[PDB]
């Protein structure tokens, strides 16, 4: 909400082709740095 | 994982934002109260020389 | 080598035991750092070490 145009927070935009890439990438997130990541989703073609 | 579970995680993502700034706030102001005592201490006997 | 010999047992003990506790410092400051990183609140854990009969 309206703070993507800004900088007051970082958000990663991104592709990926694969749900199951994402997953991996999730694993190694939560594991290493801790907890901190919001993880939404929007399905593209 | 789940909503829910993805929520848990977020809430504890300000969580950490929080306490390792307040963390970093608390050192940053002691710096500045051994700062305050040292500047004043060496403007007075600067001056106290020029006076003398 | 006899001169050798005495020295190097002696100090492989010596040694032996200060590595031992080094590496038990580092994997309970390792579960520590690991805990607060992961979970965040509560403040303070709880933590046992757990002994397993062998083979278990």
């Amino acid at each position: 909400i309206a703070a993507a145009i800004g900088a007051s927070v970082n958000y990663v935009t991104g592709v990926i082709a694969r749900d199951k890439v994402a997953t991996l990438e999730q694993i190694l997130w939560r594991v290493l740095r801790g907890n901190l990541f919001f993880k939404t989703v929007e399905i593209e073609q | 994982l789940t909503p829910n579970q993805v929520n848990d995680e977020l809430n504890k993502m300000q969580a950490f934002i929080r306490k390792e700034a307040e963390e970093k706030a608390k050192e940053i102001q002691l710096k500045a109260d051994q700062e305050y005592e040292i500047e004043k201490t060496n403007i007075v006997r600067n001056e106290t020389n020029n006076i003398d | 080598e006899q001169s050798l010999r005495v020295q190097l047992v002696r100090l492989a003990k010596t040694a032996y035991v200060d590595v031992f506790i080094n590496w038990f410092h580092i994997k309970a400051l390792r579960v520590y750092v690991e805990s607060v990183l992961r979970y965040g609140l509560p403040p303070h854990f709880n933590i046992k070490i757990i002994a397993v009969p062998p083979k278990n």
